[PDB]
């Protein structure tokens, strides 16, 4: 389990550093220092909207591609020596692909929402602009894992439903309810991410 | 009036009661998914009987898309940090509530599907023990709610 | 190490302090170190103090065919985020033969029960150009190891200080967020890219 | 004297994070280099069994 | 003078109260799930004899809920330092505690319905070693009341 | 005077001593538990004897609960930031002590109910260890109670 | 007027578009290759048709080369920060995008080749299913090229 | 003088002294639990002679305790920084040799124990390595003590 | 005008450019020389045919060598910050693109030998998903070019 | 000058001093002492003169104690700066020279003995051996002794 | 005047490109040894042969040394900061770079002489794929030459 | 003046040069010990020359022990920071350098030994081997001297 404890560790020293720094600072006082206020200010709203538009269509597609491929193993292993199989259990596929769909559909919307600002200091900038990053940030952040969640989902339950086809014809038209199911999380994502663009202005 | 930066954590609630309640829900509809699969093939009078945990997981779904469409609704660009930690924290309450919940659905459903599929007569304890599953995203749905209208 | 200025109210009540203080008019630069520290005769005819608000006017006579005066204006308030009372250094202002100057300052900031210390508080763009203007001007100024407490006074000693030297900057706070999440999608492909195998045998 | 400030330098935020960074590669590289060949296999199966 | 940035601390109390009792009770859930889908399909007559383990989890929840709501319900947009500090302080007491004694009902239900399916003896020490667990979350609550409350 | 945030040491210490200690109870608890069940099947009629080390268990959990509610009763809302590094200190002391001391019962418990179930002398054994185990919890208890006391 | 650095995100922008792409289709291509070779070792008369999968990887790839020369292009010295955020955002959603595009090429097309080593039928649900993959990196460039010509 | 949080490494010095030995002092327990239970199934005339390790076990435990209460007894609030850094030294020295000796007295135990059921001849050895691992712990509560008076 | 520490991005280029491609040559010559050495054995003959994908991997690393060699002619004292960062986005270009290549080289040249001593046929197979492969490597080193030109 | 908080590098140096020389004492131990158990069964007579390597464990021991005394002995409240970082120095030297030293110590004598047992004549070689792997502790002790006096 | 930490990054330069070389080396040295090992118990005809792929580590070994001796020898305590960050990167060009050659070598060494023992035919295919491995250090030692000398 | 806190890195350095060349040679002894054992129990004859690899070990010690000697001699308060890092680049230059040939030495005794027990005349490639993998501490310690005496 080399790269898994890799990963373990600097996860582990991550969090030693965090939760010291943290009793340090706080035993000396520099809540001052510390203030998380000028981390969130002085991060430009573009990264944050930017970022978000990104993931917003990375995250889907992640979702995508990898139920794509979990159904698509057990769909061309199934159809080995059960070749009816190709043409319907396809439903998983193209259930998987919609992810995608609402990835783009979202990071272009989002896209729609940027703009410059022609402004430096954050009084200048204000309250409209920074909320218009930090609200793009997190719909794609919202819409992205929603959809990548979906994505999964739905990829495992078409790997199932292919390869219960291949015992009986019949089933895969009744199992298909749960896919609908899996996609309507990803649908969910895109409102949540709808509602949350739906006010925003940069400028 | 309120900081700049306020908004941030409100819009980080929305969006963590959506993913989580997202992730707790794709985990127990696929868990639950993969079960049915097993099942159908061996016992296919069962199938639609055998669903009722995807619709489970789909309640957990919805749990965490009242709250995160509340908290939209809620937040502006001007919002008090105060407003702003307390939607935070109804989007995290549900959120990750809804995931431990879903974690529940899937794996209660899973093991319940395979044990129905050899003793029918486990169904009604299997409903039982998924009702007592998606409650705990129920719980976390009440205080979600309690804290954003606060 | 010479002493600081200081302006008294009863007591010490602002505090200034430099290793080099120096300044240019026409880009012809003179020091002011020597003229300002210890020296007794420095005039700080109109320098004021308020617990809300502070404005030290130092004086040289003969500067740039002048009696130049520089008036660091600085304040203090409560802002609700916490319970401190922050300060700030809002402006430079020079006067001069029958003409002032207006620097705006960027980063002198801080609680106010605390000094405040930069190395090369200057308008020099290679020294970091802390002081700021919309408009081009004649003036130049540099502050070397400069400190500054304008609140809170004990005596002559200054109170601990915060500092320019902040751990991150807001470009490396965008730079190592930006590398981050190159680094999580670079160590997910690496991954997948490393549990890639070979079959070790062909059919028949 | 006077309670002067210890003389931060302006670019302390750049070499601090250059140094804390660079030292993390560092560290990093060696300790999976020195893990890599820790867990090295030595090789000697046809010998393992006579051994054992 | 109240700080804006503490009152996040309360939520945070709140949310954890929620969140860890609920991953500890959804474990608690699901392990005992598992064994009970299990042993149904040898001994279904112990169905409602084995459910218990489900409900004292869900005990577990409704002790993470009670003291997030209270959590919630003592919050205010100018809460002291103080009295948020104290807030967290229940929020984690309870929380971690539910995370623990669910974790402890989860793999003990398991086991012991397990164990009764085989030997129906058993069942007086499953419910004793049940609610020896539960009382860890008890004892959370307790806690958590105490701070939330001063 | 004294620095605003003292009180939130005192909180963590407040939880602390409860939450580490309980999650020691609780993985003793659950070791203890499965080998009852485990030993259950061959001799039957040596569960309730052999319960002791889930009893001796629960007691780790009172010593968390002992130490939390003393510093709650000592916590104010200006304390000085002395006080409150002792009532972190002991609620470390009684919380993870106690957890060290959770793992030892919980391993020997597991370890002597399944070997009594093979030879009965070994009860008296196991109760000695039970007893060497307990009294790691009970010296965190001692330096708890004395650091919070100063 | 604009800072010094903001050159460095665009240039991460198309770093990025360049490097995710590029692992991608290497991860694409040798587990395709692999799967072909197994196949041949059986059925040499499969080699061209099979080789598609490899083709679809280095489709992946062109679209990586494209948007990230296009970022290139864009990379001017007094580039704003908006624009250089603007050509970040297109890096990561094409270079994501094709990362995951290849991972499902690759893994597809493995299971294809070998599928129709033995089954010839199913040569055309291999291609059709591929397409739905590429078309997720058609997506990630599409949305990259919005981005980078805003 | 003294800057105020002086106190907090002392604190931790106890918090260390207790909690590391208690590790060390729960390991050791364990693992001689885990060897005498296995042991004791043909060999139970060996369990009351065989539990010396465990013994060891609680002198860690007592060096851990005696050192903790040592720290906190000294323990005065304007701490010069100097003896608070020292005594953060005198727990750390204590507790994790505590903690390596608790690894040899466990490590040793767990084998020695079983050799012995075996072997009666291995007694004296193992009592003799048993006696070697101590004095680690030993070791450090003669480092603790020096820094602590100091 | 040039900050001082500008010439460190450029390094990295440099650094870079060279490293990671030169690690991507070594795996795949490593993964390539097992599969030549394991082909040996059984088929001497195809022996010299046989190292193409080893050479296809020493043009991943001259390609890196290429970009390293122009950015260390470019590396000038007073480089300005822009041109730093397009310096060091070439060399990440090559040299994780190389990277990439070098995997897919290894992976590919491995199952491509082992299956040619098998079957011959897939010699040409193997050849045309080795130059698939190796048009990564190419991409990056076009990237890697146009961005430390410009 | 002499800042306040000078003295702590010293104190963490004495800290480390003893501490990873008990690890490494404690590793050393706890592996020959296993090999001893092993071999104990087999061949009783080699009890006497086999224990050895745990001697050498213990003198790593008495190293880190020596080191960790005299650092002890050295510190005081106005300790330079320069003064408190040599006695760091010499504290890492010994100490984790002393660790290295018992890994190798433990695992030689795990082999060792194991192999006595089935081989008289290995005793000397095996005991050369160990003294070499003891020489590293004495060399870190050395290090450590000049580093402290400097 | 530069600053004076400058001369950190020249040491760093110089420590790296050593020390990654020798990790190379050793890992080279270490595989290919066991690969003789193997190779000889079978044929001790082929030792002399079969030791190259050793002197080739040795080879990166030898560049190390080179790029270290010349960043050794530049070092300078006025050194600029341009200067050093160049010696670090062909501290770092060269000696990652040889680390992976390292691992090439080594794993190639000991498939090649293994499979040669087998047959010796490959012998000469093991030499070209020797040489192509090394080839990749020393395109890391020309970067680094370049680099250390502007 | 040079800061106060610049011996930090002098200190660091002679500490890790004896630390790292400790833990390299740890390992080797280690390795060649077991290795030793195992050929003695077939072969008890060869102890004497097979031992040969422990002594190449204990030239890494010596190694490391030279240079952390060197650069404590050299340790002075007033140092400048240049020579103080190049101390530290010395350290690390013997230390991690004496960790590969360690590595290497200790795999090499291993694999060698075992296979000499089976075929004498492997001696000869085998102390051949060990050599070119004790040169690269040689180098370590080279370029170590250079860094510190500079």
């Amino acid at each position: 389990t080399g790269l898994e404890l890799l990963y373990l560790g600097i996860f582990v020293a991550f969090w030693a550093c965090m939760i010291v720094v943290g009793i340090c600072y706080t035993i000396f006082d520099l809540g001052f220092r510390f203030d998380v206020a000028w981390f969130l200010t002085e991060t430009s709203p573009f990264m944050w909207s930017n970022l978000g538009i990104g993931l917003a269509i990375s995250l889907s597609v992640v979702g995508a591609a990898w139920g794509i491929y979990i159904t698509g193993s057990s769909i061309i292993g199934g159809g080995v020596k059960a070749p009816r199989i190709k043409t319907k259990n396809l439903v998983s596929i193209i259930f998987c692909e919609a992810v995608a769909i609402y990835g783009i559909i979202m990071a272009i919307v989002i896209s729609n929402m940027a703009e410059p600002f022609s402004a430096t200091d954050p009084k200048a900038i204000g309250h409209r602009n920074y909320h218009a990053g930090y609200s793009m940030f997190g719909a794609g952040l919202t819409v992205g894992l929603s959809n990548l969640f979906c994505g999964v989902c739905v990829g495992i339950v078409g790997s199932g439903a292919a390869l219960a086809d291949a015992q009986n014809p019949s089933l895969f038209v009744k199992i298909l309810i749960v896919e609908i199911f899996g996609s309507a999380i990803g649908l969910f994502g895109v409102i949540v991410a709808i509602l949350q663009t739906s006010r925003v202005k940069m400028g | 009036n309120n900081p700049e930066y306020s908004s941030f954590f409100g819009v980080m609630g929305a969006s963590s009661a959506m993913v989580f309640s997202a992730m707790g829900a794709a985990y127990g509809t696929a868990k639950s998914g993969t079960g049915i699969a097993a099942m159908s093939v061996m016992r296919p009078e069962l199938i639609m009987k055998s669903i009722i945990p995807v619709v489970m997981a789909g309640i957990i779904a919805i749990y965490g898309l009242v709250v995160a469409v509340l908290i939209a609704n809620s937040l502006t660009d001007g919002i008090t940090l105060y407003r702003s930690f307390l939607q935070l924290g109804a989007g995290l309450s549900v959120g990750l509530s809804g995931l431990a919940a879903g974690f529940a659905i899937g794996i209660v459903g899973d093991a319940g599907v395979r044990g129905t599929a050899q003793q029918p007569r486990l169904f009604v304890g299997m409903i039982l023990i998924l009702i007592f599953a998606e409650v705990l995203g129920l719980y976390g749905l009440i205080v979600a709610l309690i804290l954003s209208t606060k | 190490i010479h002493p600081p200025v200081s302006y008294n109210d009863t007591a010490p009540r602002i505090l200034f302090w430099a290793q080099n203080f120096s300044v240019a008019y026409k880009d012809e630069w003179k020091d002011l170190t020597s003229l300002t520290f210890g020296v007794e005769n420095l005039n700080l005819t109109g320098s004021f103090w308020n617990d809300s608000f502070a404005m030290l006017s130092l004086t040289y006579e003969p500067l740039f065919g002048a009696t130049v005066t520089f008036k660091f204006i600085l304040a203090s308030r409560f802002y609700p985020v916490s319970a401190r009372y922050w300060f700030t250094m809002e402006r430079l202002e020079i006067h001069s033969n029958g003409s002032v100057a207006h620097f705006n300052v960027s980063q002198v900031t801080g609680p106010s029960i605390y000094s405040f210390h930069c190395e090369y508080v200057s308008s020099l763009s290679k020294k970091g150009s802390l002081l700021v203007t919309n408009v081009p001007s004649l003036w130049q100024m540099t502050l070397h190891n400069f400190q500054i407490q304008a609140f809170n006074v004990t005596g002559e000693q200054f109170s601990y200080a915060s500092d320019c030297a902040g751990f991150f900057s807001p470009g490396i706070w965008m730079g190592l967020l930006t590398t981050l999440f190159m680094l999580f999608i670079f160590t997910y492909g690496l991954h997948m890219i490393l549990s890639l195998k070979t079959m070790d045998r062909f059919d028949d | 004297p006077y309670n002067l400030a210890y003389k931060y330098n302006l670019e302390y935020s750049v070499v601090f994070n250059l140094v804390l960074w660079i030292m993390t590669g560092l560290a990093l590289a060696v300790i999976i280099t020195s893990y890599n060949i820790w867990n090295m296999d030595p090789g000697y199966d046809s010998i393992i069994y006579r051994m054992t």
